[PDB]
């Protein structure tokens, strides 16, 4: 997978993937990849927004050739910022940062591993995933970047969590 | 590094 002709490429091939699973549980599959900006609208503009997906599910886009499975090897010693959103808000968040993930607005190197999005029951969340959870000015840089290309609501809760890192939760 | 901005990225939704 190139860049064709006279399309814009990009800094790396990514990959689309989606998964659907239960809470408290090869569910989860390659959409399609990509190298250049029209290649990626060529996918995106005909998926399905995250907003009208149904059950426990998750799309996930990530470097050609990371999986977004924190036992990759470039997610093992990494971790994640996290978003959580009341319904409503995912679709227009999930856009706003996987063209500021593709257009390289972080600038952190390599650092970067991939984004996902996931539906809940009541909230969605979405999330960037790095190659080195200890490396302070890199998730710092990571952070601050988040809150320069989403429109959050006010009083917006983000956590960092390293992947290694009364009743039952029925619902999720 | 290939950088691109926001209203790039969206104009050339339009480029088949």
């Amino acid at each position: 997978v190139v860049p064709g002709p006279a399309e814009h490429p990009l800094q790396y091939n990514y990959t689309f993937w989606y998964s659907r699973r239960t809470p408290g549980r090869q569910n989860i599959k390659q959409i399609g990849t990509f190298a250049s900006v029209e290649q990626f609208w060529r996918f995106y503009s005909h998926m399905v927004r995250p907003g009208d997906l149904t059950g426990h599910s998750d799309f996930h886009l990530f470097k050609e050739g990371i999986k977004p499975m924190w036992e990759d090897d470039a997610n093992k010693n990494g971790g994640k910022w996290i978003i959580r959103l009341r319904k409503g808000l995912a679709s227009r968040c999930w856009e706003n940062l996987i063209l500021a993930m593709l257009g390289e607005q972080f600038m952190v190197g390599e650092e970067i591993c991939g984004a996902v999005v996931s539906v809940r029951f009541q909230e969605d969340i979405i999330s960037i995933w790095n190659k080195t959870a200890s490396d302070q000015a890199t998730t710092a840089r990571i952070r601050d970047t988040l809150r320069r290309v989403l429109n959050l609501p006010p009083n917006t809760i983000m956590e960092y969590k390293t992947h290694t890192d009364g009743p039952q939760r029925l619902l999720f | 590094r290939i950088i691109y901005d926001r209203k790039f990225l969206m104009e050339c939704r339009n480029s088949p």
